[PDB]
């Protein structure tokens, strides 16, 4: 259940923010998509657009994020990739 | 802008 | 096996060239990260930056694109989400 | 001009 970080670009603070509400998400929703959609939006609000988030068990993935703004984690069998763009 | 390719365990 | 569309904004020519670019991955690569990768560097060699492309059998996303830059599609098991921003 | 879309995979 703690969260392992896997591969990051990013500062401690918003780190533990995107894992903070990360977390709260898992205890809201069921669905991946869900949980991806409020962190998502979460994130658009409180730092401003463009963020994007993927949350599953399997998938490989290739993207460009703005310097600073990544983080790559699980929590339990979970993984979340976690972006921001323009 | 920077890239990140990122795999899965499972 | 054929492509099966399952979201999309995206004008038809665009798509067949992401459809055609991914099953030629499939043909060399087997690694979802391999073959996410391949997808989203011809994609931004060909059409400009920025592309994003997750390859897996399970996940859940959240995201913002350009419109007419958005699709989504499985090929065999395997689910494509390939799309542009800013 | 952006939009969003979510997506759940299948399985």
């Amino acid at each position: 259940s703690t969260p392992i970080v896997k591969a990051s670009d990013i500062t401690d603070k918003l780190k533990e923010d995107i894992l903070t509400i990360s977390k709260d998400a898992l205890d809201k929703y069921q669905l991946e998509r869900d949980i991806a959609g409020t962190v998502k939006k979460q994130l658009d609000v409180k730092y401003g657009n463009t963020w994007h988030v993927i949350v599953g068990k399997n998938f490989g993935s290739y993207v460009t994020h703005e310097k600073g703004h990544f983080v790559y984690f699980y929590i339990g069998p979970l993984a979340f990739l976690v972006f921001k763009t323009a | 802008y920077a890239e990140s390719g990122i795999q899965t365990d499972l």
